[PDB]
């Protein structure tokens, strides 16, 4: 009785929203807190996806999605600390050293 | 059986100059004449062999000897080469031409030197591999196979008085030239494969398979459009002249190097090789360009000419209106057009090898190229400069000369195909004329403008001397008696003008 | 008029705007991450869009 | 469905790299010994490969709903096994320098190779994403290895940035695709529909993400950028397995999807992904005229070759010989990058800490070292597609493809930015024999310069002589 349309819309808007929070954001761990949003919306029209049809493949891709999800977040808090030890300075835009 | 052998022997001699360094740093010189004369040796055995005075026409293909072995048959192709009298006679020319290059690089010993006769001998053979391929892959192979050793050569054996700088860019210039050129005419060459794949079903790369592939005329003219460009670039046609000068300019100061690599015109060859057969209604439609480009290269060639200070750039452009001559002949149907076009190839390899070998012999000697800084030499050198009025006389264009002979049969035949352009064209040897006399002019007669031509410069060694000599008796016969090489160029002339006329 | 050859020059312009192209090209990599993301979403934007229009 | 003994045989290199995993990290459980740990994930790459012999010596078949093992998937998995070993032996004399832990790189390798084999082998959307994942969080680890590096950590910062965005990207795209199509395998995807109604627009926009993530994996423009500074910061032996490894396991998967998928022969895919050849070829190309870093130009160098590779995957269905023309050409990619990424870690290693500068300074190489000298200029020459040279038979078979399915904007594309790399290409081979005024000893170092110095004439034999490398590519076909 929930169409399939209003949960994929649902996880666009998610999506979106990390995209942009990723984009604008200049603290590298908001960047961090934007891609886990990112990658919950895209997990979330997963499951969205193995509910309309039945499926237990959406599931498993929801346990792929978040097992990606937490070895990452691992690494680019373990980046960010790095970052925090070496510069005192979490500016994304000081990191810029290497250019065309 | 002695193609393979033909191509081989360059490149194992090659290598052996390179190893052989160690036993001495003036052995590989022996080694590069010794593989160059084996060369010219097999080429000349091939001619009193071949019986090509006595060979009438039959037909596109008719060689008079063939070799053919398996090398990508995924594909269909295959080390495939095949020599008749035009052939023939570009093989024998690039021998003379390599021997003429190994005694000018003589009394040049530096460390490395076995990698610059390496260089060398791999151009040289690429040039012969160029001349004996007849299948597509092959020939390509062998056209894009120069241009390392010749950038290597522009660029770091190049002119030593340069800014260094100045080497790179006319060598990479010239390899980019060449090699989007050389791109353009494989995708041709692929699509004309494609074409016959499509028509028939076989894969192949052979040019004897390829003939009377049935195709559209828009298709057959991109076709030849592509080869064309390829053949203009390496004419050179203009606008594609521009890396002529600047190459001849930078490159290695002994002028050897401009004998080996840039002064034999392979892409006539290949115009009348595999531009008239394997397109000829394309380049019937396509001749009056054609023709009207060697107009204009003529005269621009001979207008830029004489406007240079430098006589290498000189000889360079007197290169381009010579091959403007040249296109001209191509683009005609004349088989009298076509045996010119043959004799002034040949008599161009021999002038501009003397001229630039002079050339070089006069900026050992002087020290600089700038002919605003040199006059009067004909009163402080012993032989050159009048050896130099000799070439320049026959780069002109003067009877008793083959220039003469090549350009004259040209115009005879291109007179009787299209008068307007014979007409336009020998204006265009009245200022060949006029190029020739200001550079004797300038560099030799008159007072002298600097400190560095008043001064009695050492004469020539035997060596240069001899092989200079050389130079003039062989331009001399050939202006006289021409009929051995129009005898030897007569049949596979025949065969082009008679597949070019008869399918049109 | 001939004596620094035109028909080279106007054979060297795609030389030149090759090089003006390339200096052109060079400017988006600024080094910023923020850009590098914002990049990528700019082509998801376009890939989307023309497959959207082909349909 | 369940895993048959001959399953398990057709497994064997993916079972080989999991047990060299588990066994090193073990080792290094034991004891911290950088020669043991690197011989141990050697050694269980080398059984890899003679594994791939018995997985040739049984069939091709279907090892899961999630894995297809085939001639194409045993090509692509030996390549990915070549780069990792190459990666091994480089990375040994740069470790040697290193301060800090030095068995955990061989460790994130042997991972990253197990990631190369999975997309070798997958067969299904779950086994692309992970094969992906596995591929990329051991180079978030590798790129920035020497974090202490200012350079290191910016390039670790990147590209764990930019590819866990890729990676959401294409996660959501293969949630469209299975909102769309109800069966996550390749072969389903578009297999629902007919009558001309193969361009369903949530279809499209879900490959059309997936498109944006792998074209992030495979510096695809216009998601390059990050390609010339992650190049440039991460470690050399890093930059080699990134640039091989890396772009060949993501390049065969994308072929195998867009090979099974009835979605593949898509007008409006073929003609995004011609947009994006287009303009990776030309761009990279043009991006590289003027780098002075030799890292830089080989990352624009990776973008307009994967261009030349994504020209070869737009006539995959309409031709036939595309496979062969990227097979052909993966291996010519793979011998010339390993060749030049080789010459540029040996001469950046052992580490040198994270103060001191990391610059190549080709200029004037030959005079103290020239067999790299010879090495770098061969591989400058091939990536050139230059004849007599492995790149320019694969350079030859990507213009014969693209004129056999009439992509003729892309032929003229691989024309000028062939043309464009032959300057660039040669102004580094130039450089390496002019003279620079200013500015070893053991049998790693000694291995590292014979894989650079077997690359080269590997190049040169099969430029020469290419019938062997056509011969085998054309036998390890996939299922029809
Ligand atoms: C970085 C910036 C700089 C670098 C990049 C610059 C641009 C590079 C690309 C330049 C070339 C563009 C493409 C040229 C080929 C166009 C092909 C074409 O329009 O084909 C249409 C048609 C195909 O044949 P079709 O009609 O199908 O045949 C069946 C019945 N006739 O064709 C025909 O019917 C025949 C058409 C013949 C005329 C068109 C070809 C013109 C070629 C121009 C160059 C040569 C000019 C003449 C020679 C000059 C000296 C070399
Ligand atoms: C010399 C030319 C250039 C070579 C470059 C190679 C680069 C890629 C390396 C890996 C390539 C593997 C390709 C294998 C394709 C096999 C396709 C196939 O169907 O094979 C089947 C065949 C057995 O025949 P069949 O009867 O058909 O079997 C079915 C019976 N149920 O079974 C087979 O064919 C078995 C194949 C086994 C391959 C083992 C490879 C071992 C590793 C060799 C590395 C050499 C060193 C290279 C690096 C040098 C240093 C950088
Ligand atoms: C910058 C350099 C590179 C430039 C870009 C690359 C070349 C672009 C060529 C454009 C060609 C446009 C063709 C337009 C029609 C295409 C569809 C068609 O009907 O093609 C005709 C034909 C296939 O139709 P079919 O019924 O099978 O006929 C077989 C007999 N021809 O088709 C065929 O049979 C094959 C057609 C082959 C077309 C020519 C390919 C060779 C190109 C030569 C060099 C480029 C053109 C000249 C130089 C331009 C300036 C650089
Ligand atoms: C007559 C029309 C019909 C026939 C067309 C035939 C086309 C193929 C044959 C002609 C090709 C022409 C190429 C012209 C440029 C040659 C390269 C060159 O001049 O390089 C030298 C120059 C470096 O020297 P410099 O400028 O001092 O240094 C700046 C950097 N420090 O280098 C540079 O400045 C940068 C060089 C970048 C790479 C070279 C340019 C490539 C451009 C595309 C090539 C294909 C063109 C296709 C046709 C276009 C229209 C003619
Ligand atoms: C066919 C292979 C082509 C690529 C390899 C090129 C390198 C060959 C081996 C090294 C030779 C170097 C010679 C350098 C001579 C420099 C002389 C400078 C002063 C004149
Ligand atoms: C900045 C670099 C730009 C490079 C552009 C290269 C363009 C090469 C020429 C492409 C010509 C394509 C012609 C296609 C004609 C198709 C006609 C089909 C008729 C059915």
């Amino acid at each position: 009785m929930i169409p399939l349309q209003h949960g994929l819309i649902l996880a666009a808007i998610l999506f979106v929203l990390g995209l942009t929070g990723l984009v604008i954001r200049r603290n590298l761990l908001f960047m961090l807190i934007g891609l886990e949003i990112m990658i919950n919306a895209s997990a979330l029209a997963f499951v969205v996806a193995g509910s309309y049809w039945g499926q237990t493949d959406g599931q498993v891709m929801y346990i792929l999605a978040i097992s990606l999800a937490a070895a990452e977040a691992s690494i680019g808090l373990a980046l960010l600390l790095q970052l925090h030890r070496r510069r005192q300075n979490l500016n994304i835009d000081s990191v810029s050293e290497m250019r065309g | 059986m002695l193609l393979p052998w033909l191509i081989l022997i360059p490149f194992i001699g090659g290598f052996l100059c390179w190893q052989t360094e160690r036993f001495g740093v003036k052995v590989p010189r022996w080694i590069a004449l010794i593989t160059m004369g084996l060369t010219l040796a097999l080429s000349l055995q091939l001619w009193l062999q071949g019986g090509y005075s006595l060979t009438q026409s039959a037909g596109i293909p008719q060689w008079q000897s063939e070799f053919d072995m398996p090398w990508i048959p995924r594909f269909g192709i295959s080390i495939h080469l095949a020599i008749d009298g035009l052939s023939l006679l570009m093989v024998v020319l690039t021998g003379l031409l390599g021997v003429l290059a190994v005694l000018c690089s003589w009394k040049e010993i530096e460390k490395y030197q076995g990698f610059f006769h390496l260089n060398l001998m791999w151009i040289l053979g690429g040039v012969i591999g160029v001349f004996l391929a007849i299948d597509m892959f092959l020939f390509f192979f062998f056209w894009e196979m120069m241009l390392v050793p010749m950038y290597f050569l522009i660029a770091l054996w190049g002119h030593k008085a340069s800014d260094g700088k100045t080497r790179i860019t006319a060598a990479t210039k010239f390899f980019i030239y060449t090699q989007a050129s050389g791109l353009v005419m494989l995708i041709a060459i692929l699509a004309l494969v494609f074409v016959h794949y499509n028509a028939t079903g076989v894969w192949t790369f052979n040019y004897e398979e390829l003939l009377n592939t049935p195709m559209s005329s828009g298709v057959e003219y991109l076709l030849m459009l592509g080869f064309f460009i390829a053949f203009a670039v390496k004419m050179p046609v203009v606008p594609l002249h521009g890396w002529l000068p600047d190459a001849h300019s930078q490159a290695p100061t002994a002028g050897s190097v401009d004998l080996a690599g840039i002064l034999l015109k392979t892409a006539a060859y290949g115009l009348l090789r595999f531009s008239l057969p394997l397109f000829p209604n394309a380049s019937a439609e396509f001749a009056p360009i054609a023709m009207w480009l060697g107009v204009i290269g003529i005269f621009y060639g001979a207008w830029m000419a004489f406007a240079q200070t430098d006589i290498k750039r000189l000889i360079a452009y007197t290169s381009v209106s010579h091959m403007g001559f040249v296109l001209i002949a191509i683009y005609t149907g004349s088989q009298l057009a076509y045996q010119g076009a043959v004799i002034q190839m040949i008599a161009h390899g021999l002038s501009a090898a003397g001229l630039f070998i002079l050339c070089g012999q006069l900026y050992e000697r002087i020290h600089t190229r700038d002919m605003r800084m040199m006059g009067g030499l004909w009163s402080k050198m012993k032989w050159l400069p009048a050896l130099s009025l000799f070439f320049a006389v026959a780069t002109l264009g003067m009877p008793g000369t083959g220039n003469f002979v090549g350009e004259f049969m040209i115009l005879f035949g291109s007179f009787q195909v299209v008068p307007v352009i014979t007409v336009i064209s020998t204006f265009g040897l009245v200022f060949a004329s006029v190029y020739s006399l200001a550079m004797l002019h300038r560099a030799y007669f008159g007072k002298a403008k600097s400190q560095i031509a008043s001064q009695e410069l050492p004469g020539m060694s035997l060596r240069e001397l001899f092989m200079i000599l050389l130079l003039v008796v062989l331009l001399v016969l050939l202006g006289f008696y021409p009929q051995p090489i129009l005898d030897t160029s007569h049949s596979a002339i025949g065969n082009i003008q008679q597949w070019f006329v008869n399918s049109v | 008029l001939l004596k620094r050859d035109p028909l080279n020059s106007m054979m060297n312009i795609p030389a030149v705007l090759s090089r003006f192209a390339g200096k052109g090209l060079l400017l988006s990599e600024n080094g910023y991450l923020r850009w590098y993301v914002a990049s990528m979403s700019i082509g998801a934007v376009v890939v989307l869009a023309l497959l959207m229009v082909l349909r | 469905m369940t895993i048959t003994p001959q399953n398990l045989i057709a497994l064997l290199p993916l079972l080989i790299v999991g047990l060299t995993v588990v066994v090193v990290m073990l080792s290094i459980a034991w004891r911290r010994n950088h020669f043991l740990n690197a011989t141990l994930s050697v050694i269980g790459l080398n059984a890899a490969l003679v594994s791939l012999w018995f997985v040739g010596q049984a069939g091709a078949m279907d090892v899961t709903p999630l894995m297809r093992v085939d001639g194409f998937a045993m090509l692509y998995t030996g390549l990915v096994l070549l780069a990792s070993l190459a990666t091994c032996t480089f990375a040994y004399p740069w470790l040697e320098g290193y301060n800090d832990n030095k068995d955990e790189f061989y460790l994130l390798v042997l991972i990253a190779a197990l990631g190369g084999i999975l997309l070798a082998n997958a067969n299904h959307l779950a086994s692309l994403f992970l094969g992906i994942e596995l591929i990329s969080l051991p180079l978030f680890g590798l790129v920035g290895y020497a974090f202490r590096q200012k350079r290191s950590l910016e390039a670790s910062i990147k590209y764990t940035i930019l590819s866990a965005a890729a990676s959401s990207f294409l996660l959501f795209g293969m949630a469209l695709v299975y909102a769309q199509s109800g069966d996550l395998s390749f072969v389903a995807l578009g297999k629902n529909l007919g009558d001309g109604m193969l361009n369903e627009p949530l279809l499209l926009a879900g490959f059309g993400l997936m498109i944006v993530g792998l074209g992030f994996k495979l510096s695809l423009v216009p998601f390059h950028l990050w390609t010339p500074d992650v190049y440039q910061g991460a470690p050399a032996p890093v930059s080699t397995f990134l640039a091989t490894a890396s772009k060949i396991a993501i390049f065969g998967v994308v072929m195998r999807l867009f090979l099974y998928a009835p979605v593949g022969d898509s007008e409006a895919i073929r003609v995004v992904l011609a947009i994006i050849a287009f303009a990776s070829i030309i761009f990279g190309n043009l991006m590289a005229l003027s780098q002075t870093n030799i890292k830089r130009l080989l990352g624009y160098s990776s973008i307009s070759h994967l261009g030349y590779l994504l020209v070869a995957l737009i006539a995959l269905q309409t031709g036939e010989m595309s496979m062969e023309a990227v097979g052909v050409y993966l291996a010519g990619y793979l011998f010339s990058s390993l060749g030049a990424f080789g010459v540029v870690s040996l001469m950046s290693s052992p580490y040198r800490g994270p103060d001191a500068d990391s610059l190549f300074s080709y200029r004037g190489l030959f005079w103290h070292r020239p067999i790299l000298a010879a090495v770098m200029t061969v591989m400058m020459l091939s990536l050139a597609g230059i004849p007599m040279t492995l790149g320019f038979i694969g350079k030859f078979y990507v213009l014969a493809v693209g004129v056999q399915a009439h992509l003729w904007w892309l032929v003229g594309a691989v024309v000028v930015g062939s043309a464009i790399g032959l300057y660039y290409y040669l102004r580094v081979a130039v450089s390496l024999y002019l003279h620079a005024p200013e500015q070893p000893s053991n049998w790693q170092y000694s291995a590292g310069g014979i894989v650079v110095l077997i690359s080269a004439l590997l190049v040169l034999v099969l430029g020469v002589w290419p019938q062997p490398l056509i011969s085998i590519v054309r036998l390890a076909m996939p299922l029809m």
